């Protein structure tokens, strides 16, 4: 309702680029910040685009702890925004395929299963990685 | 069967009182919830607080009281007979006090209420108060003391319980919380109540929707929490 | 039917069904509206005059609790002035035994019990009329506090009481109330008055405006004429 | 009159005690002591 | 005769009056209770078994000491029992300022049946939905009555009231002789509570309460323990 | 129906039916009017004979030098009523050596009447009051219903057929205020009247007169007495 959409597009490149640059930190700090406001301010669009964007830096920066850590975090936000996390979840089961290392995919989608268990809005997303688990 | 619920005083065939139990219908009239949970050094009540109206004054929609400064209320049913019964009380703690010197025990607040409200039930002269009662307090050498009384005049301690409309899911959630030993600190205590709360009302929860009081072995002072400390409390519980 | 003849019956479901009944008495009254400003309480009283042979002023339903303590009663008017009566008592003992004016809260409480004690024995009925309690001080800020036949009272920062409360109300919280000075609070509520009215139902009718608050230094006194006129003329300027 | 006061005041501490199943406390005999007497205005 | 059974002061064609009866109905759909007579005392044991974990078992007893040497259970409405408890106790304090000897057992047993029967004397008020088991021991002598919501007082040597009553006083006559001891006779009231008692036997569940020389003291919650170690 | 037999029972529609019962009881009264002008109070009631030879019932009580009532509705309760008054106004010429004003006089009333209103045990003062007096504020005249509930009238009329006379008062109202005594003793003679069957005239054997003045006490016109205002008023068209 506050909305963030403008401060977001062209927040996101400005700290995609120095997240490029690996420090981090400061980017997800901020990104988190801002996220808050979004979330309390009812901004799902601008919410789910944080996420998707925090998410997208963890996976090229391979900080795949850090990535864990972060789905945890934002997956147990004080009342996150269903879409938001759908699109966060939809954007790391994307990116579960292509990890090659086998330890690296089976946390990944632990995690991904477990901050989706028992969600509704995300039923066929945590099917998906169930079967993906079962395969590997 | 049921030709025997008009007076108070009558009892039915099958030796039940209807009158009695139609004034427990009366508690849930309210429409609110109000749950309290015993810690190890802390109690803590809290309770629904439905403000439908952006004219009213926020600060005096409040159904916590503070009976006596080491004893605290939170009162479920109809408004007016529970501010009449918390105005007994608060007599009866003052009387209390006058007569013997030290603080009444909130096991003798809670004694005299129920007592009050079965003379009400015997005598056929007032309605019953359809105001469920549940004090909290630090008593010397027992720790924290949480209590609950009926129209009934059916006064109980409790480690935890709760009353409203959703009163059987509350009590059935801390039926299952208290069970598994855990150590029951301040926070700890906190939450378990507002995890109660939320889980049976299914609400996000936000700070002015909800009232919360607490009494601490620390402080044996009955607190009312300002609006930062339950958005403090409901941020740590999400997380 | 059956739980429904007494004030101390509780029907099966768990309501006193008298209690109710009161309620809907006072929802058949005339409307009648109080708004508190940042420096005080305004109340607006309309008062359906049934016959033209009554003088202006009769059957006023603002009364004087106390010198800073003004009521803006609507329901049964017989029981309004005997509640009046208690509350004056009330507040003279409040007086007589504590040395200093009662505050407004404490007095709204007390004669919330009052009423509450006349729901509750099959003896005496609940009163009939719902009222307002204003007041200001120095000390305690503008405060006001709505009772109704069951006795339940908390503050609001405007309301309404009578035929049309949700008509009245629906204006009210268009008004940033916090901010403005009763000095335009008054027009305020006579404009509010004069739209929730019904010529067509209600006929004639008459506006009476009271206020108590740092420009009356406290004391709650009816509007003088020269306001009641200007806030009446800006009223019916409102008509499209 | 000293005997009479001490056997009503020791039967009221023994129903509140009674009533409360913990130890009795002095300031509750004191004040009930002092509030009987005094309601006699010293004739006891 | 259903139009007669409203009124606490109107006799029935048949000469009954119906609503003591229906207060005895709510005696007996109440907590079952058991009190038996041994030559060493009487021993008063009743069901204390909450709806749930959350109520605190040992907040309110229902096993009272009225005197320090008598003791009173009871089965029915449980806010009537503690009226009758704090008038029992009145009565036991000014039965001792009038007299300087603690009140005997038959006399506060008449004194409690008459307050009882006060509440079945006029229209608008209810009699005690609740039946008292009351202990004593003056005179070297065991002494147990029952007093009912009619004024009713009585002597039994041994009895259960409340659910199942039919199902205690049947197992009495079987395990119960004048000839035991105090020991035998709270195992006698543990078992004849366990033919009526659903679920185990947890130590909060049961509160039981001995009359002997020494005075009334209700048993800890290890003794009430020890004993059902002893019996199961 | 089952709300009807009590004045402490609430009906589901919001209404005492046993107060609006008190409020017809006063119709069952003869007709009465009172209306003030500048400088009097001047009440005017149709006395009623219960035989051909036997008095006509007194209609206009005195209560105080300058306060005096009409009464329509039960004689029980307006007598009570009245001495109730009699002795307020005692005790206020006792105490602060004032007349009572008429407005504290007819709170008073209100006060008393409302109590059988809301307490069972007694019913409703099954009266209709036109209290017409003179204090420091103005002549006024009040009227006082079963309900408990008063109003400060210009002028007003109660009783049976009574409402003719509220319309010729509602039509002739506003000359009331300067209008001499002679003038509003006409008035008022022609407001009761009205309520008169067309067989039926007001001669000086059936109509009460109690005017409160200036410089004038409640003074209470019947019989001869009557007679001075009586004469020279308009017959009326036929």
């Amino acid at each position: 309702e506050v909305d963030y959409s403008a401060t977001v597009d062209q927040r996101l490149p400005e700290c995609a680029k120095l997240a490029k640059e690996g420090r981090l930190q400061e980017v997800i700090e901020t990104l988190l910040s801002l996220e808050k406001q979004t979330r309390t301010a009812s901004d799902m669009v601008s919410t789910s685009r944080i996420l998707v964007a925090v998410v997208k830096m963890c996976y090229e920066a391979k900080e795949w702890d850090l990535l864990n850590e972060n789905i945890m975090l934002l997956s147990k936000r004080r009342s996150q925004l269903k879409q938001a996390v759908a699109k966060m979840v939809q954007q790391c089961c994307t990116y579960v395929e292509e990890i090659t290392d086998l330890p690296i995919k089976l946390r990944l989608i632990d995690t991904l299963r477990m901050v989706t268990e028992g969600k509704i809005y995300v039923e066929i997303e945590r099917a998906r990685l169930t079967k993906t688990l079962a395969t590997i | 069967s049921a030709g025997f619920d008009r007076h108070i005083t009558i009892f039915s065939p099958e030796g039940r009182l209807y009158q009695v139990e139609y004034a427990f219908k009366a508690i849930n009239q309210g429409g609110l919830t109000s749950v309290a949970v015993r810690g190890k050094d802390c109690a803590v009540i809290v309770t629904q607080k439905k403000v439908p109206d952006k004219l009213l004054d926020s600060s005096t929609v409040t159904h916590l009281f503070k009976i006596t400064e080491n004893i605290g209320c939170v009162m479920t049913g109809m408004t007016a007979d529970s501010r009449s019964q918390v105005q007994r009380a608060r007599y009866e703690a003052a009387n209390w006090k006058y007569k013997y010197g030290y603080e009444i025990p909130v096991d003798m607040l809670c004694k005299r209420i129920a007592d009050i409200s079965q003379v009400y039930t015997q005598n056929a002269e007032m309605r019953p108060l359809g105001c469920c009662m549940i004090l909290i307090g630090i008593d010397e050498e027992q720790g924290p003391q949480v209590y609950k009384c009926d129209p009934a005049g059916y006064y109980c301690g409790f480690k935890a319980t709760a009353a409203g409309v959703k009163q059987t899911e509350s009590t059935s959630f801390l039926e299952k919380k208290v069970k598994k030993k855990f150590d029951w600190t301040f926070e700890q205590t906190v939450e378990t109540a507002i995890t109660c709360l939320s889980t049976v009302l299914s609400i996000d929860f936000k700070p002015s929707e909800i009232e919360v009081g607490v009494v601490t072995v620390e402080n044996p002072k009955f607190r009312i929490l300002t609006e930062a400390e339950i958005d403090a409390h409901l941020v740590a519980l999400a997380e | 039917t059956g739980y429904d003849l007494s004030a101390s019956t509780f029907s099966p479901d768990g309501r006193v069904f008298q209690v109710e009944y009161a309620m809907k008495a006072v929802e058949n009254s005339s409307t009648a509206i109080g708004i508190r400003c940042k420096d005080g309480v305004v109340f607006g009283v309309e008062k359906l005059v049934l016959s033209k042979l009554y003088e202006e002023g009769s059957n006023k339903r603002l009364f004087n609790v106390d010198r800073h303590v003004g009521m803006a009663v609507a329901g049964l008017l017989a029981d309004a002035r005997s509640l009046a009566d208690i509350a004056r008592e009330e507040a003279s003992n409040f007086r007589s035994n504590f040395g200093y004016n009662i505050p407004l809260k404490h007095l709204a409480d007390r004669v919330a019990m009052y009423v509450h004690a006349y729901t509750l024995y099959s003896a005496v009925r609940p009163f009939g009329c719902s009222f307002m309690l204003g007041s200001y001080s120095v000390n305690d800020g503008a405060q006001l506090y709505m009772i109704d036949p069951s006795g339940v009272s908390y503050g609001y920062w405007g309301c309404a009481i009578g035929k049309a409360r949700q008509a009245a109300k629906t204006e009210i919280e268009k008004l940033q109330m916090k901010e403005m000075t009763c000095r335009d609070i008054v027009k305020e509520v006579a404009k509010i008055i004069y739209i929730v009215h019904d010529e067509v139902k209600d006929k004639a009718f008459e506006l009476e405006l009271s206020w108590v608050g740092e420009l009356t230094n406290g004391r709650h006194e009816i509007v003088p004429k020269d306001i009641r006129e200007e806030a009446e003329k800006y009223a019916k300027e409102s008509l499209k | 009159d000293t005997d009479m006061t001490t056997q009503l005041i020791s039967s009221n501490l023994e129903l509140h005690s009674l009533s409360t199943g913990r130890l009795p406390r002095v300031v509750t005999a004191n004040r009930m002591l002092k509030q009987m007497l005094f309601r006699y205005q010293g004739y006891i | 005769e259903r139009g007669y059974s409203f009124s606490l002061t109107t006799f029935s064609p048949s000469g009954k009056l119906v609503q003591i009866e229906y207060a005895l109905a709510a005696v007996a759909g109440g907590a079952p209770s058991v009190g038996i007579k041994a030559a060493n005392g009487v021993v008063l044991a009743t069901e204390k078994k909450q709806k749930s974990i959350l109520y605190d078992e040992r907040s309110v007893h229902k096993v009272e000491p009225i005197t320090k040497h008598i003791g009173l259970v009871y089965s029915g409405m449980g806010p009537d029992y503690r009226v009758l408890v704090h008038r029992a106790r009145k009565l036991a304090q000014q039965y001792y300022l009038v007299y300087q000897e603690p009140i005997p057992t038959a006399q506060l047993v008449q004194r409690v049946a008459s307050v009882m029967q006060e509440y079945t004397q006029s229209g608008g008020v209810r009699p005690f939905g609740v039946s008292l088991l009351i202990c004593g021991w003056n005179e070297g002598r065991p002494y147990l009555f029952q007093s009912d919501p009619s004024g009713a007082y009585f002597a039994w040597k041994a009895t259960a009231m409340g659910k199942n009553y039919v199902n205690g006083k049947t197992f009495l006559e079987k395990r119960y002789n004048e000839d035991l001891e105090l020991e035998d006779a709270i195992h006698t009231a543990i078992l004849t509570l366990k033919e009526s008692f659903e679920g185990q036997m947890t130590e909060d569940n049961i509160e039981v309460g001995i009359c002997n020389e020494a005075g009334f003291r209700r048993l800890t919650p290890t003794e009430v323990k020890d004993y059902l170690a002893a019996i199961a | 129906n089952q709300y009807d037999n009590d004045v402490t029972v609430w009906s589901p529609q919001g209404r005492i039916h046993q107060i609006e019962y008190a409020m017809e009881a006063v119709k069952q009264g003869s007709a009465t009017v009172g209306l003030k002008s500048k400088t009097h109070a001047v009440l005017v009631a149709l006395k009623r004979a219960q035989s051909e030879l036997a008095a006509h019932q007194k209609k206009i009580l005195h209560v105080d030098n300058h306060i005096g009532i009409s009464i329509a509705g039960l004689t029980a309760d307006a007598r009570l009523l009245c001495n109730f008054m009699r002795q307020e106004c005692l005790d206020s010429r006792f105490v602060f050596d004032r007349p009572l004003p008429v407005s504290r006089l007819v709170s008073l009333i209100g006060s008393k009447t409302q109590i059988p209103t809301q307490r069972y045990g007694r019913r409703p003062y099954g009266v209709g009051l036109l209290i017409a007096g003179y204090d420091d504020m103005g002549p006024h005249i009040f009227q006082t219903c079963p309900s408990a509930n008063y109003f400060d009238c210009r002028a007003m009329s109660i009783g049976a057929r009574s409402q003719s006379a509220r319309t010729y008062l509602e039509r002739h109202m506003s000359e009331f205020m300067e209008c001499n005594l002679n003038e509003l003793v006409k008035h008022g003679l022609r407001a009761l009247r009205e309520t008169l069957p067309a067989e039926q005239d007001l001669t000086t054997k059936n109509v009460s007169i109690g005017i409160v003045g200036k410089d004038l006490e409640f003074t209470i016109y019947d019989d001869d007495d009557v007679s001075p205002f009586l004469e020279g008023l308009e017959e009326r068209p036929q």
